[PDB]
């Protein structure tokens, strides 16, 4: 019988994941600023 | 620059040893016999 | 290109063997021999009041570089009037290559302190010191490192028996562990493992 | 690397925090990431590869 | 997996990420516990001629240390100087 | 020799004989070195060992049920290079990696046989010679043995 | 009288068993799988189990890893520092008998010439499931305590 | 000797000393010291419990693999006696309460058990049996401590004749009764003292001396059938020796008489504790009984043991009764006690 | 090749300096790191419900060890000794002699499973198959003594493991 | 017979270092037993400074006198920082060991031991 | 002569079982020499000095371990720190105390 | 077959028991004597003997790789069987 | 097993025990080898 | 708080596993190597085999080679996280330890 052992795909394997991956998010500092001047002011209407 | 020192060379109370083995023990010096299977 | 057989590597071995002689060329007042081994190893055996002169001059010398002491170690060998062998391991990441400095001392006389050269030295020396007895002299703090406090003897010396002469138990009369000669409850058992035909040829010892 | 590398708490923590230069990494002994920290280029398996 | 499509949602939002993709529990991907019998290979030296074991003996071509010198022309270095690292592509800068 | 095989045949099997309470015959490990044939006509003096047939089923033995009791016979043991002659108070008791050796004097007789006492975890295994050119050899008595 | 000192040993037992706070000590190979042990997969604390660092706060001591004879003096301490009640487990080889080093000069051949020891766990490592098999033993043990029905008895 | 009970080894741990011992009451006091030093030889230990496991464990860590055993066993339940004692060559019996219990009074632990356990071992075809009694031991004493003692002396003499019974003065020890029951008194205010302890001499005897002695008797062929009095080197008035106490343990010494009968008044108050008593009317009694002086009894230098002074092993036992102010003064910083000549 | 973790010059630009000031005084990066936590506040957790659940094993599983038989219920250990010699901690012990039928025969077979380090050497040395590391890890005991097994402990482990000794050994042979 | 020296040139200059030792030791002493606190007297630790010198009394190697010295100095620097605990320093008097008979007949009963 | 054979090929083939037999009981010999081998260990630079006396035990083997050097270390990089700082230079060293100590 | 000797105590395989009088039977008090009751000695004698044609015959004790190393019998001696050396088999050459 | 059941041997243990550990039941160690040295025994009668 | 001076007293977990090795074949001596970075175990084993490879002039073959650099990097995998996560646990941040712990 023909040899079996433990073997990859004979395609290969998928791509695989490892550089790092930190997302962007967020508002700009203008508008996170801008929005808690604007809760100010409210609070001391 | 080099001493002279004149007495055999004694390392006994620099060895740890206890005084048990090093007096009360007898030392063999051989050469090991033909094990005689082989 | 035989599968099992360890390849072997010419263009080092004679790379090694040139610096080999031009270490002992530099330095005639210590190097005593110097050899290349069949997997690519050069050591430098050096009379003992040598080795800050020899160590220095391989880690500072602009053809030689060896700025990293890998590993400082002691080999016990009872048979020889100085049974003590030290082993310097030193590393030029420069040339990106090993060389293995080797000295010899006895029971009573002491080696000078390689830290001035590598500071890597220190705790290596009080390894040394501490397993197998040799004094290292001008050693900034020299003193047991491994060995437990009070311990006595040098436990890698070959005549130092594996259990050792003490053990430790707690007692409660004393409130305290206290040390006591050892006994063991089943003693270690030798094994004769040696054969009594020949292996290697190459290394036959003339008569 | 969400909850250590950009937290300014982490960084206060570990940042000039055991200094060691390049020169002294060596003289010293050490390897591994303790010499790559520096900036030495240096890595067994890339300059003393086996296997 | 078993997460309502809400609580999918939210931890999705908080993280940042699709958690669902990548998930860290282990489900039915994973190799069945009962395998077949493997058939594994033998060496070169499964040979039934021109074999002899005398001509794949590593042990015996070591040979003891080559004397350069014992006491009993151009500068040289230990060996070539080493090449200066290049950078990666990759991504050089982390 | 080499570290394999190529030999896909069966292997030969030879039945054992006796020769004594002393030495046990496993002689399916005998390789027909003649050891012990020789030992027995030149040294005990005995010619009651040889071979019988011829090529592959050339067979070490006596042919007859007879036991070899010579008072020299226990030292074909150890001149018998395989297992094939062994010693029947010893079978199955140690191996030989886990003896220690104490090289001592024989006291059965008045002649000094040189020997050496194979003892393990405190207890005595076997008496086996030891060489002395002038006194014994490498041969010892039965008693001795 | 029997009843009531038999249901305050349950209590007072039931209370012991289920809050066990191992002393935050561990030695050599065997305290990686007692870290595993804390980890998700099998997640002491949900037994009520919890490291504590001081031994004033601990009931537990773990002897996981090697005992040196160098170390002995003060693995003994902190035991003796721990209020009592107090329970003791050597885990591994080393801790149960010196294990791969019981010939040597430096290691206390078992933490039970140190330390009396309630229960071992064997393994060079024991798995952290092991180690766990290990812990509820404790448990059991402790449930079966008669301390009040003894003294009622005196 | 049966083989495995021939001794071997260097004495130690793993050696094999050759005694079997049942030690009754071992989960005390002075057993903790017996079953330290027989473990310390290599001894077999058979230790019938009464009490929980957990109170046992100190034991454990005495002995080599295999050579402590631990039984159950019942004072009234002569069939777990035989149990115990049946495969040993010597058994010693240290039972005793300070205190009598709702379930067990004097006579219970100083006469029917000690009687039991001879009677018993006696029938299994032990060798060798060694008692401990008391020095004090009276018929005629106001105590009933005592007066037990005497009557379970003389029945373990009868029953087991060949006994060695050993009659210890009170013994000093870090886990003691005596010293620590001296310094615990400092709780209270001053030191109530009957006749202000003008009246009564003490010949108070170290631990490890007394452990020491029962180990010697046991390996003596001699000590078969004697009677020994284990007393201390020096003898002491009440008070000095309790004036010594808080001078050791620095504490302020503000001792004042009390007379006999309200101090029995205190020791029934103390009485009425469910748990260990602090005091007694008995220990009270005890406490300011004379020592008697038996020149005709063997001594602790007949089985080869020389008695340790009080004043080398106070601090051992008191040093954790100072305060932090005091808990690094050396053990010369006290002039010893005034002893009686 | 090498690459650079830290070495990024941060640009200098009216809104990026502005958004470094956001960060700063309105922590959004701390906030950023309490959303990864309330994220795993919501995911099943990985701890699985000993006893009554088991972590995954395999069929080379190093456990307790035992002493096999052929079907016929003879032993398989003909005291050759190889188990005894690769011990690395020492931890068998044997003594044999002819049975009283004149097989080769072990009278002693200790394991010191305080000294044995579970390698399986012992296992790979036997040339019969005799002495295994079964399955089993639960084992544990109140006293050291229980933890000495001689040979009519390693004898029960095997007729009481047997079942799936064998069927561990059937699936992991065909590697040896 | 020309030999490195360690410290001590010749038996003169090892024996003031023996002395140096030994004043050290005995100063020290009275600490011992107060930081340890050490149930034993300052006259005990003394008379045990003294047994450990009077063993080594008959060397005449000034090289084996300085290692003597080597090791009796770290041995005090472990005792002054309180590197030592209570079993180290109590480990001189083998408090636990039962006194091992040394005449003839005595060892002939207990065993084999010469 | 250094691997062991298969278990099947041990049960069939004389030369197998030999093998088998004297790599379990003595091992194999190793010519005589001796080595200092590194490899990049997560750790750091971890070697081994390695002598052979030509007998199937090692006569030496020094272990080189990198926690060793990094440590002794410790002080020389913990000057003008806090308590606190010092636990984290304990930790970016990445000690493990059983290649330390051996 | 486990034997009961006079004191009681079950006899071992390898025919160990204290004897009255050895104090080292206190260990089993309030404990149990672990005792293997499948004596392996009596099992392979109930086995069979396998009558053969051959003069010679090979063991490896069934299961191919999950037996003992393969070996050969002799079968000339009729007075007696051919038994394995490794697993206790026996046989015997028909006529 | 209740698809692939184990192959059965009159050997194996037809009840499963659980750990006896702390249990009358618990295994106790003891050596399992005969008496190596045997002793000379006196004659019954006396002469001397 | 400042410190002035470190003194690392070792020797706690010294094992004399050096001395012990000399004791014991080649073999036998490997599974000494687990246990000394007991956190990167299957590196341990790569060095000393190696070593002893190259004493021997023997060569392993190419897919245990590739199995040796695959498991030393799932090896180098384990003792990061070890590293980090501890470091971070020490540091105060206790939550990555469990997070990376179940990897
Ligand atoms: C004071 C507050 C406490 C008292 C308030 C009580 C409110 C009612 C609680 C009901 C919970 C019942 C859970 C359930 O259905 O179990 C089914 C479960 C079967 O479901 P399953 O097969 O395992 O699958 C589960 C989902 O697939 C996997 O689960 P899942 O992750 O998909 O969650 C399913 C469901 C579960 O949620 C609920 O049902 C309760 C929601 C109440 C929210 C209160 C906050 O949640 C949702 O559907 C989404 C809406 C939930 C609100 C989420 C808001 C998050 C906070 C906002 C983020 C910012 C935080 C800062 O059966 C059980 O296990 C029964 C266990 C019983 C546990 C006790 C239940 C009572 C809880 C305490 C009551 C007081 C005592
Ligand atoms: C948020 C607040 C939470 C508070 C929780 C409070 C606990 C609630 C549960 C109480 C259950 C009963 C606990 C009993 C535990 C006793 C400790 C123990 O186990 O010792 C074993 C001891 C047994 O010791 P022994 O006599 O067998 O032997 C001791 C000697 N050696 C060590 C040598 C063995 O138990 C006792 O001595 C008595 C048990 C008393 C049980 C009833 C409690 C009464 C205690 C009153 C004490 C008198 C002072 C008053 C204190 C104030 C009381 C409110
Ligand atoms: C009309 C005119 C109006 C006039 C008034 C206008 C005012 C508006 C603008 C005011 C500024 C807004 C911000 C005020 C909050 C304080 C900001 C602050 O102090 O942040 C700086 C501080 C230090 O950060 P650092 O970068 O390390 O130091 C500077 C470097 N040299 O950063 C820190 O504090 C670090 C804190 C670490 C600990 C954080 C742990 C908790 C984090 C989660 C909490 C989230 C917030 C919860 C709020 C709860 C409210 C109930
Ligand atoms: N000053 C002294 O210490 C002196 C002591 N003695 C005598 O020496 C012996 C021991 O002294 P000590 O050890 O201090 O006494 P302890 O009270 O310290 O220990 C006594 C032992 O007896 C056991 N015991 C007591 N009552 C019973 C009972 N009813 N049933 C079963 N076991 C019981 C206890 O077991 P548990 O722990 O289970 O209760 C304990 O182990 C006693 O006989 C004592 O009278 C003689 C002279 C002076
Ligand atoms: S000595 Fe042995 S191998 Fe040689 S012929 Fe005689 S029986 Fe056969
Ligand atoms: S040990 Fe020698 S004689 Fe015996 S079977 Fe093996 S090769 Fe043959
Ligand atoms: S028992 Fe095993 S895993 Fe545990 S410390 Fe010892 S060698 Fe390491
Ligand atoms: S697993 Fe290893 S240590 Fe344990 S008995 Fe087998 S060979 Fe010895
Ligand atoms: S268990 Fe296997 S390797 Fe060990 S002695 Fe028995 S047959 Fe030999
Ligand atoms: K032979
Ligand atoms: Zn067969």
């Amino acid at each position: 019988s023909k040899v079996k052992q433990d073997m990859p795909p004979v395609g290969g394997y998928g791509p695989i994941d490892y550089k790092r991956n930190l997302p962007r998010r967020g508002l700009s500092g203008y508008s996170m600023f801008a929005v808690g001047i604007g809760a100010l002011l409210f609070g001391y209407w | 620059q080099l001493i002279t020192v004149d007495e055999k060379l004694d390392i006994t109370t620099i060895t740890g040893v206890p005084e048990e083995h090093i007096k009360t023990r007898k030392a063999r010096i051989f050469v090991p016999a033909r094990n005689n299977m082989q | 290109t035989r599968p099992t057989v360890r390849p072997r590597n010419d263009v080092a071995h004679k790379q090694l063997s040139a610096f080999g002689e031009y270490v002992a060329e530099i330095l005639p007042k210590y190097v005593q021999q110097v050899q290349v081994s069949c997997f690519n190893e050069l050591e430098i055996c050096i009379h003992p009041d040598g080795v800050i002169p020899v160590l220095t001059f391989l880690r500072d010398h602009s053809n030689a570089q060896f700025k990293s002491l890998a590993d400082l170690t002691a080999v016990d060998i009872p048979t020889r009037q100085n049974r003590f062998e030290i082993v310097y391991n030193l590393l030029s990441l420069r040339f990106n290559s090993r060389i293995r400095v080797k000295t010899y001392t006895d029971e009573l006389t002491p080696i000078e302190s390689s830290v001035p050269v590598y500071k890597a030295a220190n705790w290596y020396e009080r390894e040394i010191w501490d397993m197998f007895g040799v004094f290292f002299a001008n050693h900034p703090d020299l003193r047991r490192i491994l060995t437990d406090y009070g311990f006595e003897g040098h436990p890698f010396r070959k005549d130092f028996p594996l259990s050792g002469y003490v053990e430790l138990r707690y007692d409660d009369e004393v409130k305290r562990v206290v040390a006591e000669p050892v006994e063991l409850a089943q003693e270690f058992r030798k094994f004769d493992l040696n054969s009594p035909w020949e292996a290697f040829p190459a290394y036959r010892q003339p008569p | 690397e969400e909850m250590l590398t950009n937290n300014r708490i982490w960084r206060n923590r570990t940042v000039d925090i055991g200094i060691v230069t390049a020169e002294d990494a060596l003289n010293y002994g050490f390897s591994g990431v303790m010499l790559r920290g520096s900036g030495i280029q240096w890595d067994l398996r890339k300059t003393q590869p086996y296997d | 997996a078993s997460a309502t499509r809400f609580i999918q949602w939210l931890r999705n939002w908080a993280s940042g990420r699709d958690l669902q993709a990548k998930l860290q529990l282990r489900y039915q991907e994973i190799s069945k516990r009962t395998q077949p019998p493997p058939k594994l290979p033998v060496g070169p030296s499964h040979k039934l001629s021109n074999n002899y074991y005398c001509t794949r003996d590593g042990r015996r071509e070591a040979m003891p240390p080559s004397i350069v010198m014992s006491s009993q022309k151009k500068a040289v270095s230990p060996a070539p100087p080493i090449k200066r690292w290049e950078l990666s592509q990759d991504e050089p800068y982390l | 020799g080499s570290d394999r095989s190529r030999f896909l045949e069966g292997k030969r099997a030879v039945e054992d004989k006796n020769i004594g309470p002393l030495v046990k015959t496993i002689m399916t490990r005998c390789i027909q070195c003649t050891r012990c044939i020789r030992f027995a006509s030149e040294i005990a003096g005995v010619d009651d060992l040889g071979t019988t047939g011829r090529g592959n089923d050339m067979q070490v033995g006596t042919y007859i049920e007879k036991m070899f009791m010579s008072e020299l016979s226990g030292n074909i043991i150890d001149i018998c290079p395989v297992g094939a002659l062994t010693s029947k108070p010893y079978a199955f008791t140690a191996r030989p990696w886990e003896t220690r050796k104490t090289e001592s004097i024989d006291v059965m007789d008045a002649v000094g046989s040189n020997i050496v006492v194979s003892t393990r975890t405190g207890e005595v295994m076997r008496i086996l010679p030891r060489m002395h050119e002038d006194i014994n050899e490498e041969w010892i008595s039965d008693k001795t043995r | 009288g029997e009843y009531v000192v038999a249901k305050l040993d349950d209590l007072i037992n039931w209370a012991r068993r289920s809050s066990l706070w191992p002393m935050t000590f561990g030695l050599a190979c065997c305290a990686v799988e007692m870290m595993h042990m804390a980890a998700p997969r099998y997640d002491m604390d949900r037994f009520g189990v919890v490291f504590r660092a001081s031994p004033r706060q601990s009931d537990v001591m773990i002897v996981a890893g090697t005992l040196t004879n160098k170390m002995a003096p003060a693995l003994r301490k902190v035991y003796d520092q721990m209020p009592e009640p107090r329970y003791v487990v050597s885990m591994g080889s080393c801790a149960n008998g010196g294990g791969y080093y019981h010939y040597s000069y430096s290691v206390v051949r078992g933490c039970d010439r140190i330390v009396p020891v309630d229960i071992y766990v064997p393994g060079c490592p024991p798995t952290a499931e092991a180690l766990l098999y290990g812990i509820l033993q404790l448990q059991k043990k402790i449930k079966r305590e008669k301390r009040l029905r003894i003294w009622y008895r005196r | 000797l049966h083989h495995a009970v021939i001794p071997h080894g260097k004495g130690g741990r793993s050696s094999v000393s050759g005694i079997v011992a049942t030690v009754f009451g071992a989960t005390g006091f002075l057993g903790r010291y017996v079953v330290n030093h027989l473990g310390r030889m290599g001894s077999q230990v058979i230790v019938p419990h009464r009490c929980e496991p957990y109170d046992t464990m100190h034991l454990r860590p005495m002995g080599d693999l295999g050579q402590i055993i631990f039984m159950d066993w019942n004072g009234r339940d002569k069939d777990s006696i035989r149990r115990a004692v049946e495969h040993s060559s010597v058994v010693i019996n240290l039972v005793g309460r300070e205190w009598e219990t709702q379930n067990f009074d004097f006579e219970d632990v100083f006469v029917k058990i000690p009687q039991a356990i001879a009677q018993v071992s006696k029938e299994a075809g032990v060798e060798k049996f060694i008692h401990i009694s008391h020095l004090n031991a009276d018929i005629k004493s106001s105590s009933k401590y005592l007066r037990s003692k005497a009557v379970g002396e003389k029945e373990v003499r009868e029953t087991f004749p060949e006994a060695t019974i050993i009659k210890p003065a009170e013994i000093f020890g870090r886990e003691d009764r005596f010293l620590n029951y001296f310094a615990n008194i400092r709780w209270f205010g001053g030191v109530p003292l009957i006749s202000l302890g003008k009246k009564t001499v003490k010949q108070p005897v170290y631990i490890v001396d007394v452990t020491k002695g029962i180990i010697n008797a046991i390996k003596d062929p001699d000590a078969r059938g004697k009677t020994f009095a284990f007393v201390g080197p020096s003898r002491y008035l009440l008070f000095d020796l309790v004036q010594y106490v808080f001078a050791v343990a620095h504490r302020p010494f503000l001792p004042y008489p009390l007379p006999h009968f309200a101090y029995r008044w205190i020791g029934r108050l103390f009485e009425i504790s469910p748990f260990e008593p602090w005091t007694t009317r008995d220990k009270v009694e005890r406490i300011h009984t004379t020592d008697k002086i038996l020149p005709h009894l063997p001594g602790l230098e007949d089985l080869g043991v020389e008695a340790t002074p009080l004043e080398l092993k106070a601090i051992e036992v008191l040093r954790r009764h100072r305060t932090y102010r005091w808990l690094s003064s050396e053990i010369e910083d006290v002039q010893p006690a005034k002893t009686i000549p | 090749t090498y690459k650079y973790v830290n070495l990024r010059e941060p640009s200098m630009d009216m809104k990026s300096v502005t958004d470094r000031a956001a960060q700063t005084l309105l922590w959004t990066e701390l906030i950023r790191g309490l959303g990864m936590t309330l994220s795993y506040l919501f995911r099943e957790p990985a701890t699985i419900n000993y006893p009554f659940e088991k972590g995954p094993l395999s069929p080379r599983f190093r456990g307790e060890h035992a002493l096999r038989r052929y079907p016929s219920g003879e032993e398989r250990c003909i005291a050759c000794k190889l188990c005894e010699a690769v011990c690395p901690a020492q931890a068998i012990t044997i003594e044999a002699e002819p049975r009283a039928d004149g097989s080769r025969r072990t009278t002693r077979y200790d394991i010191d499973m305080t000294k044995c380090i579970y390698c399986g050497f012992c296992q790979e040395a036997c040339p019969v198959d005799a002495i295994v590391e079964g399955p089993n890890f639960e084992f544990s005991t109140e006293t050291h003594e229980e933890l000495l097994y001689n040979k009519e402990k390693l004898l029960n482990n095997g007729d009481k493991w047997e079942a799936e000794i064998a069927a561990n050994i059937q699936a992991d042979y065909l590697y040896r | 017979t020309s030999v490195k020296p360690i410290f001590s040139r010749d038996m003169n200059e090892a024996k003031r270092r023996v002395r140096e030792l030994y004043r050290a030791w005995y100063r020290e002493v009275p600490n011992t037993v107060h930081l340890f606190q050490l149930d034993i007297s300052v006259k005990q630790g003394r008379d045990k400074v003294r047994e450990m010198f009077k063993k080594n009394a008959h060397i005449t190697d000034p090289r084996v006198v300085d290692l003597l010295v080597i090791k009796g100095k770290m041995e005090l620097e472990e005792t002054i920082k309180v590197w030592k605990q209570r079993t180290h320093v109590m480990r001189f008097f083998h408090e636990t060991e039962a006194p091992r008979p040394k005449d003839f007949l005595s060892k002939f009963y207990v065993g084999h031991d010469p | 002569k250094v691997s062991p054979p298969k278990r099947a090929e041990m049960k069939t083939s004389m030369e197998s079982l030999i093998h088998h037999f004297k790599l379990y009981t003595e091992g194999y010999q190793v010519p005589p020499g001796a080595t200092y081998t590194a490899i990049e260990a997560p750790k750091g630079e971890f070697g081994v000095y390695l002598v052979s006396d030509g007998s199937s035990r090692p006569y030496r083997c020094k272990i080189k371990a990198p926690g060793f050097a990094h440590l002794a270390g410790l002080d020389k990089m913990s000057k003008g720190h806090m308590l606190a700082d010092v636990v984290a230079i304990i930790g970016t060293q990445d000690i493990v105390f059983g290649e330390v100590d051996r | 077959g486990v034997r009961t000797s006079p004191t009681g105590e079950k006899v071992t395989h390898t025919g160990q028991v204290y004897d009255d009088g050895d104090y080292r039977k206190v260990r089993f008090v309030g404990r149990q004597k672990e005792v293997n009751e499948n004596f392996a000695i009596d099992l392979i004698a109930e086995q069979p003997v396998s009558q053969v044609g051959s003069r010679v015959i090979s063991c490896d004790g069934g299961g191919g790789a999950l037996g003992h190393p393969r070996v050969y019998i002799n079968l000339d001696k009729e007075t007696k069987t051919g038994t394995c050396g490794y697993c206790g088999l026996q046989f015997r050459q028909q006529h | 097993p209740t698809v692939k059941p184990p192959t059965a041997r009159k050997f194996i243990w037809t009840n499963h025990k659980f750990n006896l550990s702390g249990t009358p039941q618990q295994y106790v160690p003891y050596s399992t080898t005969r008496k190596k040295i045997q002793e000379w025994v006196p004659p019954s009668t006396p002469y001397k | 708080e400042m410190v002035r001076k470190c003194d690392p007293h070792i020797g706690l977990l010294h094992r004399g596993t050096e001395k012990l090795i000399e004791y014991k074949t080649y073999l036998q001596a490997l599974p000494y190597f687990d246990r000394l970075d007991y956190v990167s175990m299957m590196c341990n084993e790569q060095a000393y085999s190696l070593a002893v490879e190259k004493l021997l002039n023997i060569r392993p073959p190419p897919r245990a080679q590739w199995i040796r650099v695959l498991f030393g990097e799932i090896t180098r995998l384990l003792n990061h996280i070890m590293a980090v996560t501890t470091h971070a646990l020490d540091i105060g941040a206790m939550t990555p330890f469990f997070w990376m712990f179940e990897e």
